[PDB]
């Protein structure tokens, strides 16, 4: 999971 | 003939319309923006999903801010007379009101202004859908245990996340929002009005996803998409 | 029993819930804000409309920014366990993200934060509706001839106007948006899901209203409301 | 007609  | 209702957009034009997918994965080193691992999964899922809805899909990868503006201006100057609707999906880094080209930012307003009722006449009165998988800020949701028309009418903004908040993307599975959107379109596009589909998307994202991170700041976080509707009719992707 | 669906909010609690109506008409001279002629029409229309939906309506007039924050904090600390939902209507001057008390501004975020899923536990999982008749800027629409859930989940913001735009109020008839909202609730609340009602509101405001002004800058202008939905289920004001 |  990563943020944009 | 008999009594007629006009509560839903006319979706039986010869064409459903264009689906423009802007998939920005790799960013110019000088911007300092990271690569968006997993976004190709999103772009492929969207292409297949909207193909099955009979949209003319055009996938574009790694566009500069200049290329994004030129593409959207060019698309808005096409003749959409035979098309029921218009869809644009933006997959990129972002901030509130902003989407990033590979070399710098673009105001969302600049993109959507090309399609205003007064600036794209062959889409006047037709639904213009902007689906945005991008951050809207840096907030994290820690969750809780359980004769004229307006020129801004007939737009729908399907935001991946609430105003002010990060948006989550899984490097293996794709973004939470796009994953859920395609699954709900696949299952319900022949059955439900579009606002009801997007509400199922909201519930899927809100209930089935939670971040896992080695970093306590980013661990166990949640997400709710935000439907911003300026539509004036119900939208069904099928017709009678 | 037989198969069960859970696509709609449970609206058969003993009470529908509170409807808080904040009606700011007269502003402290030092703010320089004008009186909002016609807003009492709106407040009376809303009171009757939501009374017929069986909400416990509380009308509040001419609140300072301090009184607004205190009222919303107090309401959020009530026990809403027996209530299906919560509704708050704000009638005032405003800007993007801001509503005015009689003596100065209040961040909309400050008001709605009291009702977050983690801060008002007896409304967790229940729809929280914020209906906002206020400007969101100074743009004018010239029209065209034709286990955890997110803490921000289960909010619906029924904005009177698009982001960045003025909102129109008639001194005799009330505001375009509130007029149309009450008429569509009266006609369709026993028949349509709430997003579909608000879409009819969008169409009514977009098609039936156009400003008349002696000032060319403000003449012949149009308006589209903006539905911002973070809801996770369908919302019907009736139950089976 | 007036604005808010
Ligand atoms: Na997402
Ligand atoms: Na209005």
């Amino acid at each position: 999971d990563e943020v944009d | 003939s008999g009594i007629s209702l006009d509560n839903s957009y006319k979706m039986d034009y010869p064409e459903m319309g264009l689906c423009i997918i802007i998939n920005n994965k790799n960013f110019h080193k000088s911007t300092g923006m990271t690569s968006r691992s997993g976004t190709d999964v999103d772009a492929a899922n969207l292409r297949e999903t909207f193909r099955n809805l009979k949209y003319e899909v055009r996938n574009k990868n790694d566009l500069t801010r200049e290329e994004i503006v030129e593409l959207m201006r060019d698309v808005s100057k096409e003749d959409h007379s035979k098309r029921s609707s218009f869809v644009c999906v933006l997959l990129s880094h972002g901030e509130e009101g902003i989407i990033f080209g590979t070399n710098g930012p673009v105001d969302l307003k600049k993109i959507t202004n090309f399609f205003r009722g007064d600036r794209c006449r062959s889409l006047t009165g037709k639904p213009k859908l902007f689906i945005i998988q991008a951050c809207r800020g840096t907030e994290l949701d820690c969750g809780i245990e359980t004769h004229k028309i307006p020129v801004e009418a007939d737009f729908l903004y399907a935001y991946s996340t609430a105003p002010g908040y990060y948006s989550w993307r899984n490097s293996k599975d794709g973004s939470w929002f796009i994953q859920s959107l395609c699954a709900m379109l696949k299952q319900y596009a022949d059955k439900l009005e579009f606002m009801h589909i997007l509400t199922r998307v909201n519930r899927k994202v809100a209930t089935e996803f939670e971040s896992f991170s080695f970093d306590a700041t980013f661990h166990a976080k949640k997400q709710i998409p935000c439907i911003a509707s300026m539509l004036t009719k119900e939208l069904y992707f099928y017709h009678l």
